[PDB]
RNA sequence: GGACCGAACCGGUGCCUGCUGAAACAGUCUCGGAUGAGUUGUGUUUAGGAGUGAAAAGCUAACCGAACCUGGAGAUAGCUAG
RNA sequence: GACAAGGGUUCCUGGGGAAGGGUCGUCCGCCCAGGGAAAGUCGGGACCUAAGGUGAGGCCGAACGGCGCAGCCGAUGGACAGCAGGUCAAGAUUCCUGCACCGAUCAUGUGGAGUGAUGGAGGGACGCAUUACGCUAUCCAAUGCCAAGCUAUGGCUAUGCUGGUUGGUACGCUCAAGGGCGAUCGGGUCAGAAAAUCUACCGGUCACAUGCCUCAGACGUAUCGGGAGCUUCCUCGGAAGCGAAGUUGGAAACGCGACGGUGCCAAGAAAAGCUUCUAAACGUUGAAACAUGAUUGCCCGUACCGCAAACCGACACAGGUGUCCGAGUGUCAAUGCACUAAGGCGCGCGAGAGAACCCUCGUUAAGGAACUUUGCAAUCUCACCCCGUAACUUCGGAAGAAGGGGUCCCCACGCUUCGCGUGGGGCGCAGUGAAUAGGCCCAGGCGACUGUUUACCAAAAUCACAGCACUCUGCCAACACGAACAGUGGACGUAUAGGGUGUGACGCCUGCCCGGUGCCGGAAGGUCAAGUGGAGCGGUGCAAGCUGCGAAAUGAAGCCCCGGUGAACGGCGGCUAAGGUAGCGAAAUUCCUUGUCGGGUAAGUUCCGACCUGCACGAAAGGCGUAACGAUCUGGGCGC
RNA sequence: AGAAACUUGGAUUUCUAACCUGAAAAAUCACUUUCGGGGACCGUGCUUGGCGGGUA
């Protein structure tokens, strides 16, 4: 009955982290998209 | 000359394993061993390519000297003969009068402590490495170079002979273990005699686990699959219509060789 | 010793119980493996007609004969409702 | 009980009581405020490298982008100096106490000169199972020691009872298993790019036991702690002082000695630190290194939950969660079972009642499967000794076959102890006295076998499997991912190899049919694109010329045509190319069907055996057998 | 109809600077080079026709 979400600070920082989004173009597109929405840090790194 | 077992288990009844008594028991000899087996079942970009590779006992690499060209005129003593995990064809450690160790393939019948030699002035003794121009007609050799330099390539698995045939200028006919006839440059080096461990064909891996220990992994039939997965697969019951491989083609007698420059450099290839 | 019995551990055989559950797959009892083709941690690599798969069209973040999200997009609806 | 992950103040104190808490609530993991978290030595970083990631130059590519050597990043691994105690309400190898250690910089002296790299050497550098010797942790006994007191119920008056019984450090000609060991001179340049006094090879010499070197651990002396308890105060229950003893016997690790031994094959990381050598450079008055004193010690993590009410599950959820410790008695052994220590808890509604019915249990007359689709379910069996044990077999096995006996307490005698044998005696319905512990057999179908699978209705007769066969591939291999003359897998592989395909241990075997299709080979002829060729036909112009169309001949692969090809797709029949060789047959195949006969039963639509009339078996989509195996499916029997 | 020359095409053959490719002090690349082997082939760019349930 192990469930889907098994936390992990290095996992989450690695995939999803701001350095990871900034790497690929399409990630930087997620960054421009969220900034445009004015999200309170959509970037997952250190909120 | 191969081990057997009483049927004390269902799978030891057939299992057989090779003789080791002739192998010197010694570690692979550090510094001659880049190890880094780095087992890799897949392909350059993360896709599987040759199906069914899978982990077996970790190996280390022994760096064979497949050319033996720079020690010409320099005698070497046979230090020992050893298992090689990756070669199916025991290696022979070599202590040169230069005082540098080097591995070689083990010729069948190469006793420990024999002297061996390389270079054009080298008698066609067992284990010597000399050019094909200097090999007498009909002689049996292994560890031959496809090109002068670049190293040997054609006679390397255990029991593999290549017998010399004729001699055109700047070239030498030969019979490959496959039986094809090949012109080959007289400047290529080769080693005298057949490859050793000749009886390796007859070991019978007695159980599944053995093929797993070797790193081969269970090998699916198409007929067991589903149409989605493979052409033979699907259908209620069992069979198949048209016989073709994974992605489609012949597996009976579709010629696979192309129309290459190599095609001019061999006589009567078949079988 | 892909040997035996058998805890841990991995599993899931038959019955019952549970069925607005204690639980969106479980419990007691029973049962298979248990030095091996074994079990497990961390790091990491392969993905959508694509990956993986001792092969069920299985699995690919709780319903995969082709995932999710956004978008084309108010798709089209000889059909049903109003 | 201690951790990692994850959580994020949930920790401690003082308050609170709306809401969360399945009821309550004066309480709480809830609300409010204040405090608590201490490191040269533990983990990480200023060190190292693996998979993987990244990558100046470099190789590709409609863009964006994909690769890729050195290099760099990256612990899950390598390297590395501290132990014993005390104690906040709340931290502790971090603070305090006692002693110790590590690098750095400097000063005094000894020394007295050589230091010695981005480069060489060696070394760090490793598997699995099993196993001898010694030892500690640690546990057990007692009329050993120490401390306390009482005891009474019937008795004991202590040889009863309860509790305790050593950790660190330093010295030691004390004991001590186990464990590691070559030393050297010279030679060859052809060996480490060069060098080298380092390493590799060759040779001259002792390289027997030995001989060195090493202390696990023990004993002892000292010393710093600790120590059962005791003393006083007491603001409700804490605080501070003092402090005995430390025996003899036994058991024992997966820890230590260790990098021990032996056997095995599937043959068991890298790099730095580290030890040697030189190049270069400085230095050869003032060097290395040693000693003593000093100053010096950065950054991050430490609270609390952490098998769970503090993490994943929407919950204070019966689920899930990697490592480490995990005492005692009994019982062949054990992390098993029963009771229990330390420790932790009684699961955040409660009280009555003692109807139907439902769940989970205990017993049951006579009968014993008559139940039913089926013995489904639940009984029966049950551990360890002893005797005994079949067809069949691949000679291993079937086998824990089947079956029978023993099992407790006491005395004596014997023995290899704990324990056991023997003899005699005692008690109960009963002695593995409670708990953990197989029901067995005959006979078939299918698969040889262990294994694998439909996360969440299918575990199988499915997949895989060893073995077998065909076929492909000569190496920039065949095949496979791919923007692609990049790169990569195959593979640092080489025909005893690798891909594909079907078959599926083992044994006897594997028949007839190349017409159709695929494949392999042939090649006189038929056919066949673009292109080469340009006969001729037409427009326009007065003309030169410019222009539309276009025929023969010639022109590849391919197909027609010929031959072969079956563990190639395939076929082997009707009241064609061939027409079933062995084997088996009412079958997992049989329609008519409950075929007919027999066996089993009182009675047999099932099941076993025969027959053949095979609707519509048959030889690697393998045929027929086959010991062993099976939570397989089918029929019987014993026991219950 | 016999010779010379300009030749232009086709096929056999052979050669070497294009190009491919391998060892050596410098691991992918670049270099010298000894050189070595292949070699106007292959690879690739455009076009011709065949095959093409692999895919759509
Ligand atoms: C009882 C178990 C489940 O029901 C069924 O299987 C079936 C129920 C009906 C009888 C059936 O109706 C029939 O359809 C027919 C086509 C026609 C017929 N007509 C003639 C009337 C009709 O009668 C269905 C389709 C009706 C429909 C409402 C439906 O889809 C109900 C779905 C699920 O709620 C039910 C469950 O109760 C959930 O049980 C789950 O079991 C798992 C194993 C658990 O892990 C757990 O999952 C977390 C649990 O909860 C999900
Ligand atoms: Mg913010
Ligand atoms: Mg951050
Ligand atoms: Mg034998
Ligand atoms: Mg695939
Ligand atoms: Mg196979
Ligand atoms: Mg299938
Ligand atoms: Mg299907
Ligand atoms: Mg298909
Ligand atoms: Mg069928
Ligand atoms: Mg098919
Ligand atoms: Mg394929
Ligand atoms: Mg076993
Ligand atoms: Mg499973
Ligand atoms: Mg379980
Ligand atoms: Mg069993
Ligand atoms: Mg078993
Ligand atoms: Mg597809
Ligand atoms: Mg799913
Ligand atoms: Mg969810
Ligand atoms: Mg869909
Ligand atoms: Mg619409
Ligand atoms: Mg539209
Ligand atoms: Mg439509
Ligand atoms: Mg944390
Ligand atoms: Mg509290
Ligand atoms: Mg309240
Ligand atoms: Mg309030
Ligand atoms: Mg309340
Ligand atoms: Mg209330
Ligand atoms: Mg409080
Ligand atoms: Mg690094
Ligand atoms: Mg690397
Ligand atoms: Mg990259
Ligand atoms: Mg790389
Ligand atoms: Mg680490
Ligand atoms: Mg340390
Ligand atoms: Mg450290
Ligand atoms: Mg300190
Ligand atoms: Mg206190
Ligand atoms: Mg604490
Ligand atoms: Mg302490
Ligand atoms: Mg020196
Ligand atoms: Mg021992
Ligand atoms: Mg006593
Ligand atoms: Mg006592
Ligand atoms: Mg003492
Ligand atoms: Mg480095
Ligand atoms: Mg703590
Ligand atoms: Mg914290
Ligand atoms: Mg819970
Ligand atoms: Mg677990
Ligand atoms: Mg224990
Ligand atoms: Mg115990
Ligand atoms: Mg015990
Ligand atoms: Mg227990
Ligand atoms: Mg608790
Ligand atoms: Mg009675
Ligand atoms: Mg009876
Ligand atoms: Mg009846
Ligand atoms: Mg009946
Ligand atoms: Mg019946
Ligand atoms: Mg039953
Ligand atoms: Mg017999
Ligand atoms: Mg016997
Ligand atoms: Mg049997
Ligand atoms: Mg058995
Ligand atoms: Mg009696
Ligand atoms: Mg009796
Ligand atoms: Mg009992
Ligand atoms: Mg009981
Ligand atoms: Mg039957
Ligand atoms: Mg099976
Ligand atoms: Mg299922
Ligand atoms: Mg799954
Ligand atoms: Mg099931
Ligand atoms: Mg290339
Ligand atoms: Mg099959
Ligand atoms: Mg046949
Ligand atoms: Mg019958
Ligand atoms: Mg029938
Ligand atoms: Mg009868
Ligand atoms: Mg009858
Ligand atoms: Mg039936
Ligand atoms: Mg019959
Ligand atoms: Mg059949
Ligand atoms: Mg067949
Ligand atoms: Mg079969
Ligand atoms: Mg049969
Ligand atoms: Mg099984
Ligand atoms: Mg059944
Ligand atoms: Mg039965
Ligand atoms: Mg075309
Ligand atoms: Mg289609
Ligand atoms: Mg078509």
């Amino acid at each position: 009955m192990k469930r889907t979400y098994q936390p992990n600070n290095r996992k989450r920082a690695k995939t999803h982290g701001f350095r990871a989004r900034m790497k690929t173009k399409s990630g930087r597109n997620i960054l421009a998209r969220r900034r445009a929405k004015g999200r309170h840090q959509l970037t997952v790194s250190d909120e | 000359a191969v081990k057997k077992y009483r049927p004390y288990t269902p799978s030891r009844r057939q299992m057989t394993t090779a003789d080791f008594s002739g192998l010197t028991k010694k570690r692979p000899e550090k510094a001659l061993t880049e190890a880094l087996p780095k087992t890799g079942g897949r392909n350059n970009r993360g896709r599987i390519t040759s199906r069914f590779i899978g982990g077996g006992h970790k190996r280390l690499y022994r760096i064979i000297d497949f050319k033996r060209r720079d020690k010409s005129g320099v005698n070497a003593k046979v230090a020992a003969i050893e298992y090689d995990p990756n070669r199916s064809a025991r290696i022979a450690l070599l202590h040169y009068a230069d005082g540098e160790k080097r591995y070689i393939l083990a010729p069948e019948g190469l006793t420990v402590g024999a002297t061996v030699n390389a270079g054009p002035e080298a008698e066609p003794k067992l284990g010597n490495a000399l050019p094909l121009r200097f090999v007498p007609v009909g002689a049996v050799v292994h560890a031959l170079e496809l090109v002068p330099g670049k190293g040997a390539q054609l006679a390397r698995s255990a029991g593999t002979s290549v017998q010399v045939q004729g001699k055109e200028s700047d070239y030498v006919i030969v019979r490959l273990p496959s039986g094809e006839l090949r012109r080959v440059h007289s400047e290529c080096y080769a080693t005298i005699g057949a490859v050793g461990n000749a009886e390796h064909k007859n070991i019978v891996l007695g159980k599944a686990g053995r093929s797993r220990w070797l790193g081969r992994k269970p090998h699916q039939r198409g007929s067991a699959m589903n149409p989605v997965d493979h052409p033979h697969g699907g259908g209620e019951g069992r069979t198949g219509a048209g016989r073709v491989p994974v992605t489609p083609w012949g597996k009976p007698t579709k010629g696979l060789k192309t129309r290459r420059k190599r095609k001019t450099s061999d006589r009567f290839i078949v079988t």
